[PDB]
DNA sequence: GCATCCGTGAGTCGA
DNA sequence: CGTGTCAGTAGCTGTCACGGATGC
């Protein structure tokens, strides 16, 4: 029902209030640009809407999860395009 | 033991007589609230920091 | 109705 | 491309006069 749609919204509200921030400062300390760890956290919490894997398991630890995907994510904002320019 | 030390002064006593929230799991959260906004507050977690 | 706090300004020219 | 046990700024206040919108 559309009760089951809203069920999804309020999960993934729920993991931001719980990881958000904290996954904020750490990449944060990673970039150094507050601009650039906002999108980081976007796009992080982006990858766990679409992957119903990683939301469906409370009791395995989805923090680090969201930590190595930033991460990545992170080292491949420093490849060529910063390289040249930045 | 605060009105103990600081009992000399009224200062301190206006100081603790106007304070907010009383309890010592209670200004910990307070002091988490304040220092790391946006994060779930737990006791531990701010015993820690 | 007023204390708080925010935002504004703070010389000119040099190799 | 996939990602999955702790995993969490640097820096910093050593400016100030002054006016008026902002706020308990």
């Amino acid at each position: 029902v559309s009760g089951a749609a809203a069920a999804e919204a309020a999960l993934m509200r729920a993991l931001y209030d719980e990881h958000a921030a904290v996954l904020w400062r750490y990449a944060l300390r990673l970039t150094g640009d507050a601009a650039q760890a906002e999108d980081v956290v976007q796009e992080t919490l982006l990858r766990a809407w679409q992957h119903p894997e990683v939301i469906g398991d409370t009791a395995r630890p989805a923090r680090a999860w969201l930590f190595t995907v930033a991460r990545n994510m992170i080292i491949d904002e420093r490849r060529s395009a910063r390289f040249r320019n930045v | 033991q605060i009105v103990e030390r600081f009992g000399f002064s009224e200062i301190m006593r206006s100081t603790l007589e106007k304070d907010n929230t009383v309890g010592t799991d209670e200004a910990l959260l307070d002091i988490y609230r304040k220092l790391r906004p946006g994060e779930p507050p737990t006791k531990e977690s701010a015993q820690t920091l």
